[PDB]
């Protein structure tokens, strides 16, 4: 179930000014970030080495800042020799799942821009003109190709393989929301709002309904499930209704950590 | 290309008045990834920490910063954001309930 993805975000403002940073996903954890500053990347959880060697760690590390100060030059010359304007976002995704299928795709204001198939680079469908000549210039380097083949698939699965057995337990971690009620903004006329909040759960999927007894109310409302610094979850539900409708209305949350015992809470007034 | 940012407010634990808490401010779904976002009580800024930048299937970016604060029921939160997008800076108050 568990994905793993890697990000870049590479800004050019100017000839001037650029940065780079990277981080990395496990499912819904950060296991790694490169900042810009950084000569190398941090190890953000103690199971984040996973099974791999310290030569091992070292070799991808330096590997990984070969191509950092390599990017930004090519960059830097495809905007010249190419008369593209500032300012550029340009944004890359890797990872892989175990079945394993790795992928490498990037995005260029963002809009999906390039990836690599096979052992070629592939421009979208969708894409400008010019980065066909970007296309061309990489499909020549022979060693890049080569050793994004064996990123992908060489060490991503080997990694993703020992970071999930040494992450594990972390990873799989049942943790109870709290809920709690309010009464939110009038939304008109004799109609009120009752908002149902629920936070610090985890993992993310997560069902809360607004009921009468054990029949289900529609009219009810998701927002979107956001993050807590803690990497726990927050959901905002609501309801519309009308003032004399108030009557024996509950606010139900089922969740993974709570087995089949769901929280209840009531409205009384 | 230039996608403006959905801003929400929201705390990590039930308010109670005097009670320690976290106030969270989750902005997303934005392009390009340059924003400011600030917590304030009563207008004033508060120390916020903030989550790195990290970015969504269809590439847009999202981020989430929180601060730490003990909610009364006098005083006021919100969180104020600048991104290119916005021709004035765009303030979403945290309602209690
Ligand atoms: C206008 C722009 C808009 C378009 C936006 C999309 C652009 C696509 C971005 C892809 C660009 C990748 C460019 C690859 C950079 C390469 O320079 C480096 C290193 O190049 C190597 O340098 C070497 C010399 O180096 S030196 O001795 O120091 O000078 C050699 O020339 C080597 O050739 S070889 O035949 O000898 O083996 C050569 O490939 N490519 C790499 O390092 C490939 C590894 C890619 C890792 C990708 C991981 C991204 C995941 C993000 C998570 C943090
Ligand atoms: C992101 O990282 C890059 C690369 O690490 C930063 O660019 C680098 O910044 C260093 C130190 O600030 C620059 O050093 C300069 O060296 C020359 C020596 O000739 C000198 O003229 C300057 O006084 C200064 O000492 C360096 O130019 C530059 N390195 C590269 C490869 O570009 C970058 O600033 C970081 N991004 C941000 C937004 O900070
Ligand atoms: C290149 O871009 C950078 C970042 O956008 C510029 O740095 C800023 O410039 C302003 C002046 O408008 C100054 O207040 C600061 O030096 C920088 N602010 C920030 C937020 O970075 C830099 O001016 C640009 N360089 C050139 C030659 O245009």
């Amino acid at each position: 179930p568990f994905s793993f993805q890697g990000l870049q975000i590479s800004s050019f403002a100017n000839r001037s000014w650029t940065r780079t940073d990277g981080l990395a996903w496990l499912g819904e954890l950060q296991p790694y970030t490169w900042r810009n500053e950084s000569d190398t990347i941090r190890f953000l959880k103690p199971w984040s080495r996973g099974t791999f060697s310290d030569q091992q760690w070292e070799q991808l590390q330096h590997t990984l800042l070969v191509y950092r100060s390599s990017f930004t030059r090519d960059i830097w010359e495809f905007v010249e020799k190419l008369h593209v304007e500032y300012p550029l976002e340009i944004q890359i995704a890797t990872g892989c799942e175990l079945l394993s299928e790795s992928f490498l795709r990037a995005a260029f204001q963002g809009r999906d821009v390039l990836s690599f198939q096979g052992m070629s680079w592939v421009s979208a469908p969708d894409a400008p003109p010019f980065i066909q000549e970007v296309i061309k210039v990489l499909n020549q380097n022979q060693g890049t190709k080569e050793t994004v083949h064996w990123l992908l698939h060489d060490i991503w699965p080997e990694l993703v393989r020992g970071v999930l057995q040494t992450g594990k337990s972390e990873l799989e971690k049942q943790v109870k929301p709290e809920a709690w009620l309010s009464s939110g903004p009038s939304p008109g006329p004799g109609r009120l709002l009752l908002v149902c909040h629920v936070s610090g759960f985890y993992p993310k999927p997560v069902r809360v309904m607004w009921m009468r007894g054990e029949q289900e109310e529609p009219g009810t409302r998701q927002g979107d499930v956001m993050p807590n610094a803690d990497s726990t979850w927050y959901l905002r539900v609501t309801l519309d209704v009308a003032a004399g409708e108030v009557a024996g209305l509950s606010c139900q949350v089922k969740h993974s950590s709570l087995g089949d015992q769901d929280i209840i809470l009531y409205w009384h007034h | 290309i230039q996608r403006p940012p959905k801003i929400q407010v929201y705390s990590r634990h039930p308010p109670e008045d005097g009670k320690p808490n976290y106030l969270n401010c989750y902005v997303y779904g934005f392009h390009p990834p340059q924003i400011e976002i600030d917590l304030l009580k009563n207008g004033e800024k508060i120390k916020s920490e903030q989550s790195d930048l990290s970015f969504s299937k269809d590439w847009s970016f999202y981020l989430l910063s929180h601060a730490e604060f003990t909610p009364n029921s006098k005083d006021q939160y919100s969180c104020r954001v600048k991104h290119v997008t916005l021709e004035q800076p765009r303030i979403v108050k945290w309602d209690r309930d």
